[PDB]
């Protein structure tokens, strides 16, 4: 799914 | 109208700069093309994001307040739906989901 975001 | 008045307002906030670093994830749809997500139309049946309801604000197709609030549910319940409930988008849509809730609530 989704990985590490914060951006 | 007023009511309408008061959701546009609403999603203005959710957009501006003091919660940007939570709401971010949220602004515009699910990439479905990037690494990781090849599943994800397979889970999410509806898909919502904010610049979607933004769309439906401005064509007018939410004829009450309600039935905005449900679209903004429906991308949170996404959100949860979607991901591990320790993932850190989950813990962002939780804030975004305060801001909006406290709102909608006090309209």
């Amino acid at each position: 799914g989704k990985a590490g975001k914060d951006s | 109208s007023e009511q309408l008045k008061c959701c546009s307002g609403i999603l203005k906030e959710m957009f501006a700069k003091k919660h940007a670093a939570y709401a971010w994830p949220f602004y515009k749809p699910v990439d479905v093309e990037a690494l990781g997500l090849h599943d994800y139309c397979d889970i999410i049946k509806h898909p919502m994001d904010m610049s979607t309801i933004k769309s439906k604000l401005e064509a007018r197709e939410y004829r009450d307040a309600q039935e905005f609030g449900a679209d903004v549910r429906l991308m949170f319940s996404n959100c949860y739906k979607y991901n591990p409930p320790d993932h850190e988008v989950v813990a962002m849509a939780r804030k975004l989901q305060d801001v909006f809730e406290m709102r909608f609530a006090k309209m």
